[PDB]
């Protein structure tokens, strides 16, 4: 049932959707090649794989995607699995869901799992509770061995925890993203300019003018409100300045509810 | 402009334990490392400058601070919770005394007026407790040298050597051996910073940490001359060399 | 269910192993021993044969251990739940297993029971927090004083125990529910003389010998501290491959104890002289 | 804890457990024979590096014919010797005369609850010991707490099951027991009460109060460590 | 009997450690297999001498320290039965799973006789005593009592002793630990080890490979923050750098800055901003 | 715990962290320097609407003909720090007969922030601050402050939400010419190495508005207009 | 969520969201606005009718603080009112001293920071009012905005109440097609336009508008309001604009 989670895979997907920042891009496909292709390397030398990894990068930009992607490369099964989706109120359906997890994974490799927003993760309750962040760190690289199966947190709250990346041996590859610059956003419109129709020229100066903290999301947002009443024109071309039309109140619900984006 | 907080921010627990100053006393060992030694030729204090960033200077923050010509004083934990408690010293020691018998006074009459306001930092309405606990050095023609180290509390300890903050007990673990009675004070150096080696990571240079003494009488400090009787200032702070000098002679 | 039952199998353990307590048994044994030895002697007056008793003390003691001899010379049985084993995660399964529990006894008079913990069945309070377990000691209780517990006490006498005494329910005790208690303490140095000389029969026409010259020293609460020194002293000779043994050898196995008698850290905290 | 009213059924919130924290505390005890008088106390700690050599803590005076103990904060207690002492001599300014103590703990103590009655501020976290003489009431010996209530009496303990310490007394004091027969019934008493059997000098301290001086005068006499150092061999410890 | 809540681990499935894949740490080692590896073989003198077998342990120190690469390379090393656990799965979403799997559990030893088994972590068990406030919490120190009976209650000498893992070693219910349930308790520090930084620095080395230009020995010469389990850590990073340009083995450059490309966040105002 | 200034459980002020977070509520940043015998200060000026008047909006004070001030934060509780400074320095000289250092009268207003946490009637400042002046005895210096009373000078620094894509970048610069402040006399041509610096490092290309700048001079504080700005802007038509 | 119950408790975020929801009450309220001429300021407001019973030009809503100076405001209608009482007395306390009028820069650094101090302390309510001024000294022309969290800057026009959004795009639309300069007079015509442009948002209801403003050139620099058949050739005109 689980397959709720497990079953994005199947249909192959480019890894090109995506530019970024891509030296980070650079890092967790080629550190990731190994046990695939390349396997001869980590005999030749007889080191360990990188047991498992994390990132952070704030909201909205791609990070699922960007996992859901991999999984498309070679053949995995992309899981979805919110954290604060398994909470309950009963103790041990805590820590014994998860035990079922690793049981379905390990029971099909070469496969791959995932996990977001794990930052939740002397009082009566909480005493309790730090057993489930001591457990399944254990049940990582405690006792148990792992063939073909990993593993990412990808969150939004930096400030998740001191024992679990206060030892950086168990998890590594602790990277970060930040967001765009016009060095960023401007080549992401060229993805979602692909499938509409267009003029043609040096249209996107304004997409480095602003846009100065907006993500991937709004802009793809901001791509098909153009088009709606690009339709009153109704040409077979669009304009950029129809887009203008509506590109100041995204940034008024972008806005709304002001949050801030630490790296650590 | 209106003030209703006027009650006790202090809480009695079933059995004793007064609350608010039982969580104090964490910050003061998240602080860091500084300590004291005496002997009879004189007196030493220590800590350890943890300059934030690549930037800062370490001349304009003062880890040491005079009190009067024959005392100083060290922290660890907070610094603004010890900045001002200096001068509601120093402005205590004249209205108080010094204005009143002339001469400055022995070492432990000054600490009964830190105390005497530590504590009503407490038991008043209003407010909270210094976040800091600190040490004295002595001297006195009636009654010599001494240590006196004080707690937020209220409290203050005498000692003979002692020492506090984020490597404290292993201090107290060492200092135990290295103390004795035979002692004069151009010794008390390389124990003080031999110590003070072991409990840290960074850099451990001159222009790093400062320190300082309880030598004896230096009329060059003193500024004028023709009276044979003064007494000078005996307290006495170090520069950047005559730290590293010590260090290359080790 | 009767693997909670008394045993074909007794242990092999007795009240001569237990040097030190001395004057306990005769505390203990007659209402165990003397009324249900002779009921028409205890008739003759026939005060009343009480209920059981309770036993309070810290670790350290061997009030299992003392509990596993009395198993042996008897003329009755010893049952043992295995504590707090009768428990599970439901509801019905409580009472039927209490009333299967005095019923099991019924049958047999001169026989008893054992418990050890009753830390898990104590001070109970509601008001929408609490549990099943606060149901069970009710029926228990019930069931030992009532229409039907006192046939019970004409044949039975019985035991709790634990290690932490106020922590339960006073609402328990109606004295003479449970008429007599006492405690379990820590012992003497002197008592702890005759206790090395139990466990230690291993030298070998050895001498120089001062068992008297270790409760020379201690100051612990444990007896079974004389044999976590004694059982890792013998280590030292299994490695150094000599099975002989002297007294210094044996001695600086407190040095395992320099942990326990020195594992204390202690606060500087002169808030108050 | 809103220390100003009472229980539910006619109790308080906290200071019931300031007379039960003091408790903690180390221990001072006091006495008195018809002819001087004896006091005690045990540091709470007897480390061997700092300067228990003049660490008068335990055990402060008053003036030229009292003496005291102490029991509680460092501090809190630290300020009432300062305020109490000034209303013996003040009582002099206008009298000329020495103080009696009959006043003093009665003039003194109703401070405390002032404290518990009003201004939403804590008590005093404090016990006392009092010793000391007049010419009306002869010898004298007197105790309180946070509350206020003061209470005379022939020997007395604090502290550390100071109940069960007061039993210590109870079966060996005597009416006419003379002070050298009686002062080793302190350290004895507390000989007893100690957590470290292992017994030190320095951990304790001491005082005295007689009529030594002849024409009636008298003496605060405090009595330095080896002194009572070879006092302590004297009921035969080592 | 199934009791299909643990089964025996290591017939012919089980990890492939050694002894050797530890460096030093024979100031602990030496003693465990002093009371562990020897009472397999030489119970004859344990009836010569010592009323019992010393056996019961607890090992402590600090997490991601060192304590669990110990515990298994035994596990290969036994000829007899060995058992794992998570540390928490007691702690079941409703009652009495463990009660009534805890009987059965040593139920498996005892018919499984010898062997031995094991524990992730305790941390959520160690519990002194509370006052009764609620059955959400009673349910942890029932089974802690539960446990010790199941250990020395009774049944005495054909048990196993066992071993105590954990994160800390002063939050422990005591009467848990005591010269008879236990009769052992050890642990390894944190401090700078010249004796051991010194050789398990490269003692992995041998393990891996390099092709050395220069000394690579010295940043164990930079002693400031000499830890356990980032030592090997680092070199489980340094490595990927070599391979990531095509180098074939790594060189004295390529490992330095992979020292500090684990950046140690001396500076971090997270630090900086509580106190002042 | 969590709404007042007592000490916390563990023995942090979690009402102070947040006054911390307070400040960046608005995407700037600023620096400072010391020249050789000047100094500079500038920061961002923001105008996301077209009807203000720029004449207007400031952070840089003046305090007297001698010293200056900068803010990153909320101006109304700037403000109120602006005017007590300007109080601050009157009462010093008609008490003692001269004009009002830094490093003094940062230790006095460092001294008032710690009575700010020592009592619970008062709000705490969501600011923080960077003196600069020069000083017949002293030189060329600047001065620091938190909300808390942390007060340093620095030889050279900046704040905002991205100090770290330019203080690294400034401690790379020391480690390759190594000395304090900078080998240039006129403020004039050293202004030019800030904004060298700012849009190089990791910051973004400006225009005449977008920034603001002040300089101590000997005996003389005061700011910079438009042409002033543009013409010093135009150092940049040689590099 | 906990920490929004009382002044001076900020937030992780960084904010007391107390006086953010003050942004709501001072947006439950009428329009108003004024504008920067070129040789001094206007002032016009939205007063809406209830019923026929509310008498025509006895209820102003502007005030006075002294002789060189307007000042209006828009929601809590007598918290807006107080601070003009301190005003009134504040300025009086400073012409008391060097003998001139005040300066209007005098005027915010002699408020703005008093509104300050009632978000200080946890015994009293922020201003919930978002406010106005203006007028002239010496230097020339000036003006002004509030807002209850202290701050104000130098505009060339503002609006508040529920008149936001159609006003700023409108000035927007406006300042570009006159950036020239804009006498005095001639404001008064166009600015009585936006409040009839601006009601659309509560055309449910009723009003009638009041204006005033004051030139240096006409009126010596001094507050004088309107009352007169300028007015009325103003509402004759200011209909065109949205026939
Ligand atoms: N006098 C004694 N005679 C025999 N054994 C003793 C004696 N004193 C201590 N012991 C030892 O003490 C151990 C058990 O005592 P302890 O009270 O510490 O735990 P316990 O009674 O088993 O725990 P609980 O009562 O909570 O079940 C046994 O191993 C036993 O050998
Ligand atoms: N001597 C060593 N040889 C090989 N690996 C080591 C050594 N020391 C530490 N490590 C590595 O460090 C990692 C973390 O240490 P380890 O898990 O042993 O600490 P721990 O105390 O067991 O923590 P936990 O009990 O929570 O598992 C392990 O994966 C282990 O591989
Ligand atoms: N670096 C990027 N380049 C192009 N598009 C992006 C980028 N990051 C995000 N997007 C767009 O923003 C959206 C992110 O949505 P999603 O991945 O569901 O959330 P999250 O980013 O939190 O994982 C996607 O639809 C994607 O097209």
């Amino acid at each position: 049932l689980v397959y709720n989670m497990t079953s994005f895979e199947q249909g192959e997907i480019t890894f090109d959707g995506i530019g970024g920042l891509t030296e980070q891009i650079r890092e967790l496909r080629e550190v990731i090649e190994l046990p695939l292709k390349n396997p001869e390397i980590f005999q030749r030398v007889g080191i360990k794989p990188p047991k498992g990894v994390l990132l952070y990068g704030p909201p909205g930009t791609g990070k699922t995607l960007l996992a859901k992607a991999v999984a498309a490369t070679i053949g995995a099964n992309f899981i979805f699995s919110p954290a604060s989706g398994i909470v309950d109120k009963y103790i041990g359906e805590s820590a014994r869901i998860i035990r079922e997890m690793f049981a379905y994974a390990k029971e099909h490799e070469p496969c791959i799992i995932f996990m977001d927003e794990v930052d939740a993760i002397g009082t009566s309750a909480d005493r309790e509770i730090q057993r489930t962040l001591m457990e399944l760190l254990t049940q990582m690289d405690g006792f148990d061995n792992l063939g073909q199966t990993k593993i990412i947190m990808a969150t939004n709250r930096p400030d998740t925890l001191d024992p679990a990346l206060l030892r950086p041996g168990r998890l590594d590859r602790k990277v970060e993203i930040p967001l765009p610059n016009e060095a960023g956003r401007l080549e992401i419109f060229k993805i979602h300019t692909a499938k509409v129709k267009k003029t043609g020229e040096f249209d996107f100066e304004a997409a480095v003018k602003m846009s100065d903290g907006f993500n991937g999301a709004d802009i793809r947002n901001c791509a098909t409100e153009a088009g709606f009443f690009a339709i009153r024109d109704d040409r077979d071309h669009i304009n950029p300045d129809d887009l203008m039309k509506a590109v100041r109140k995204v940034a008024e619900v972008k806005k709304l509810e002001g949050t801030i984006e630490y790296q650590k | 402009m209106t003030d209703r907080y006027s009650f006790s921010l202090t809480t009695f627990s079933p059995s004793g334990k007064l609350g608010q100053i039982d969580y104090a006393l964490t910050a003061v060992k998240q602080g860091v490392t500084s300590l004291g030694i005496k002997a009879t030729n004189g007196v030493v204090i220590a800590t350890e400058k943890k300059s934030s960033s690549p930037l800062a200077m370490s001349e304009t923050l003062s880890k040491v601070s005079l009190l009067t010509p024959d005392i100083g004083a060290v922290y660890s934990g907070m610094g603004p919770d010890y900045r001002v408690l200096v001068d509601k010293s120093r402005k205590v020691a004249h209205t108080s005394y010094k204005r009143i018998y002339g001469e400055y006074p022995p070492t432990k009459l000054l600490v009964s007026e830190v105390a005497k306001i530590m504590q009503e930092a407490t038991q008043s309405g209003g407010v909270r407790p210094f976040g800091v606990s600190l040490l004295i050095a002595g001297h006195d023609e009636f009654n010599g040298f001494s240590l006196y180290q004080v707690d937020p509390s209220g409290s203050y300890f005498p000692w003979k050597a002692t020492a506090i903050g984020k490597g404290s007990v292993a201090a107290k673990t060492f200092l135990e051996k290295r103390w004795n009675d035979e002692l004069e004070l151009e010794d008390a150096i390389h124990i003080a910073l031999l110590t003070l080696k072991e409990s840290v990571e960074g850099e451990f240079n001159g222009d790093t940490i400062e320190l300082a003494i309880i030598g004896d009488e230096n009329p060059d400090l003193l500024g004028y001359t023709g009276i044979p009787t003064d007494k000078g200032p005996r307290f006495r702070k170090l520069t950047s060399q005559e730290i590293n000098d010590r260090l290359e002679a080790l | 269910l009767v693997s909670l039952m008394m045993v074909e199998k007794v242990p092999d353990s007795t009240y001569d192993m237990v040097g030190g307590l001395t004057k306990q048994i005769k505390e203990i044994k007659e209402v165990i021993e003397l009324p249900v030895k002779h009921p028409e002697l205890f008739e003759s007056l026939g005060i009343a044969q009480p209920k059981g008793v309770i036993l309070y003390g810290p670790p350290g003691t061997g009030k299992t251990l003392l509990a596993r001899a009395v198993a042996h010379h008897t003329d009755c049985k010893f049952i043992r739940v295995s504590g707090a084993e009768l428990v599970q995660k439901y509801i019905g399964e409580g009472s039927r297993m209490v009333r299967e529990l005095f019923v099991m006894a019924r049958e047999h008079a001169p026989s008893i029971i054992f418990m050890d913990e009753i830390d898990s069945i104590g001070s109970t309070r509601v008001e929408g927090s609490g549990g099943g377990d606060s149901e069970v000691q009710r029926t228990m209780l019930e069931l030992l004083n009532q229409l039907d517990g006192f046939e019970t006490s004409k044949n039975i006498k019985i035991i709790m125990a634990t290690n932490r005494l106020d922590i339960l329910d006073p609402a328990l005790l109606r004295p003479g529910r449970i008429d007599r208690k006492i405690e379990f303490p820590p012992p003497s140095v002197a008592a702890r003389a005759e206790i090395l000389r139990i466990h230690s029969r291993k030298m070998n026409l050895t001498r120089g010998i001062n068992l008297r010259k270790v409760a020379e020293k201690m100051n612990g609460c444990s007896g079974a501290d004389v044999k976590g020194v004694c059982t890792e002293a013998g280590m030292y000779a299994l490695r150094e491959r000599r099975i002989h043994v002297t007294q210094e050898d044996f001695e600086l196995a407190v040095g395992k104890v320099m942990n326990k008698n020195q594992e204390t850290a202690i606060s500087v905290a002169k808030l108050f002289k | 804890s809103r220390t100003t009213i009472f229980s539910p059924e006619g109790r308080l919130y906290q200071v019931e457990y300031a007379l039960e924290s003091i408790s903690h505390a180390g221990t001072a005890i006091g006495i008195m024979a018809s002819d001087g008088i004896v006091l005690a106390a045990e540091r709470k700690v007897t480390s061997t590096l700092l300067e228990q050599d003049t660490s008068t803590e335990k055990l402060y005076k008053l003036n030229d014919k009292i003496a005291v103990a102490v029991a509680g904060l460092t501090a809190d207690a630290e300020i009432l010797i300062n305020t109490a002492r000034i209303h013996a001599q003040n009582y002099l300014k206008t009298y000329n005369e020495d103080i009696p103590v009959e006043i003093l703990v009665r003039r003194l103590s109703d401070i405390k609850q002032g404290y518990t009655q009003h201004g939403g501020l804590r008590p005093f976290g404090v016990s006392f010991i009092y010793a000391g003489y007049d010419d009306r009431y002869g010898y004298q010996l007197y105790t309180s707490n946070p509350s206020g209530n003061y209470t005379g009496w022939k020997a007395i303990s604090v502290g550390a099951n100071t109940s069960a310490a007061q039993t210590l007394l109870q079966m060996d004091y005597k009416d006419d027991m003379k002070v050298d027969d009686a002062i080793e019934l302190a350290l004895k008493t507390l000989s007893k009460t100690t957590d470290s059997s292992a017994l030190t000098y320095d951990r304790l301290e001491f005082a005295t109060i007689r009529k030594g001086a002849n024409d009636g005068e008298v003496y605060q006499k405090i009595f330095k460590p080896q002194e009572i150092k070879d006092i302590l061999v004297k009921t035969g410890i080592t | 009997d199934s009791d299909s809540s643990i089964s025996v681990m290591g017939e012919n499935e089980k990890p492939d450690v050694t002894y050797a894949d530890v460096g030093g740490l024979d100031m602990q080692k030496q003693e465990i297999r002093e009371a562990v590896e020897l009472p397999l073989v030489q119970a004859d003198l344990y009836e010569q001498i010592g009323i019992d077998p010393p056996r019961g342990v607890l090992l402590y120190g600090p997490p991601g320290t060192g304590k669990t690469m110990l515990v298994k390379a035994v596990a290969n090393s036994t000829k007899a039965a060995f058992i794992r656990v998570n540390g928490s799965e007691f702690v079941h979403k409703y009652l009495g799973e463990g009660p009534r799997m805890v009987r059965d559990v040593f139920r498996l030893a005892r018919e499984n006789a010898p062997s031995i088994i094991f524990i992730d972590e305790v941390d959520s068990i160690a519990t002194k005593r509370f006052d009764a406030q609620t059955g959400s919490d009673r349910e942890v120190q029932r089974i802690l009592i539960e446990l010790l009976t199941q250990m020395d209650g009774f049944d005495q000498s054909t048990n196993v002793k066992v071993i105590m893992a954990t994160n800390r070693a002063d939050t422990l219910d005591p009467a848990l630990l005591r010269p008879g349930r236990l009769d052992r308790k050890i642990e390894f520090p944190s401090l700078r080890d010249r004796r051991e930084r010194r050789l398990i620095f490269g003692t992995i080395a041998s393990k891996m490979s390099l092709a050395p230009e220069a000394d690579l020995d010295s940043l164990i010469i930079r002693n400031d923050s000499l830890s356990g389990a980032v030592i090997a850590a680092i070199m489980q990073e340094a490595g990927l750098r070599a391979v990531r340009k095509n180098r074939y083995v790594i060189l004295q450059s390529d490992l330095e800055e992979a020292y500090a490309t684990q950046v140690k966040t001396d500076n971090t105002v997270d630090k900086f901003d509580f106190y002042k | 715990d969590r709404h007042i200034t007592i000490f916390s459980p563990e023995g942090r002020l979690y009402q102070v962290e947040y006054a911390f977070k307070a400040t960046n509520q608005t995407n700037i940043n600023s620096l400072a320097v010391r020249g050789k015998d000047c100094t500079v200060v500038i920061s961002q000026k923001k105008v996301p609407d077209k009807l203000l008047d720029p004449t207007t909006v400031s952070y840089i004070f003046c305090i007297s003909r001698t010293i200056g001030m900068v803010v990153n934060g909320p101006i109304p509780d700037a403000r109120n720090a602006a005017l007590r400074a300007k109080a601050e320095a009157a009462e010093f000289r008609y008490k003692y007969g001269y004009d009002m250092p830094c490093d003094v009268l940062a230790k006095r207003m460092a001294n008032l922030s710690q009575i700010y946490t020592q009592r619970a009637y008062m709000r705490p400042l969501g600011v923080i601050l960077t003196f600069v002046s020069v000083d017949e005895e002293l030189g060329p210096s600047i001065y620091k402050t938190d909300p808390a009373g942390y007060y340093v000078g620095y030889k050279a620094t900046a704040t905002g939400p991205k100090q770290q894509e330019i203080t690294t970048n400034l401690e790379n610069h020391f480690k390759k010419s190594k000395i304090d402040h900078i080998n240039e006399e006129s403020w004039e041509k050293v202004v030019e190495f800030a904004i060298t610096h700012m849009i190089d490092a990791l910051g973004t290309e400006f225009s005449k508005n977008d920034l603001e700048v002040g300089v101590a001079t000997k005996d003389k504080f005061f700011t910079l207009s438009a042409e002033n700005i543009e013409e010093r802007l135009v150092a940049i038509a040689e590099q | 969520t906990g920490y929004d119950l009382s002044n001076s408790v900020f937030s992780p975020d960084g904010r007391n969201f107390q006086v953010e929801y003050a942004v709501k009450a001072v947006e439950n309220g009428t329009t108003s606005i004024g504008i920067k001429c070129n040789d001094g300021v206007v002032f016009a407001v939205e007063k809406l009718i209830t019923s026929k019973l509310l008498v025509p030009q006895k209820n102003v809503k502007i005030q006075v603080v002294d002789r060189h100076i307007g000042c209006v405001y828009s929601g809590l209608i007598p918290d807006g009112r107080h601070l003009v009482n301190r005003g009134r007395e504040e300025a009086a306390s400073f012409k008391k001293l060097y003998k001139t009028p005040i300066p209007i820069p005098a005027f915010a650094d002699r408020l703005g920071q008093y509104v300050q101090a009632h978000t200080l302390y946890n015994s009293v309510r922020p201003f919930g009012v978002s406010t106005i001024f203006g007028g002239v000294d010496k230097n020339g022309a000036h003006l002004y905005m509030l807002e209850p969290s202290g701050s104000y800057w130098g505009y060339k026009g503002a609006a508040t109440g529920k008149g936001r959004q159609s006003a700023k795009a409108e000035l927007e639309k406006l300042v570009d097609h006159h950036p020239e300069g804009l006498s005095a007079r001639e404001a008064v015509k166009q600015a009585a336009k936006i409040i009839y442009l601006a009601h659309e948002d509560n055309k449910e209801k009723d009003f009638e508008l009041e204006i005033s403003w004051c030139s240096l050139s006409e009126t010596n620099g001094l507050h004088k309001f309107v009352k007169g058949d300028l007015l009325q050739e103003a509402i004759d005109f200011a209909q065109k604009e949205i026939n």
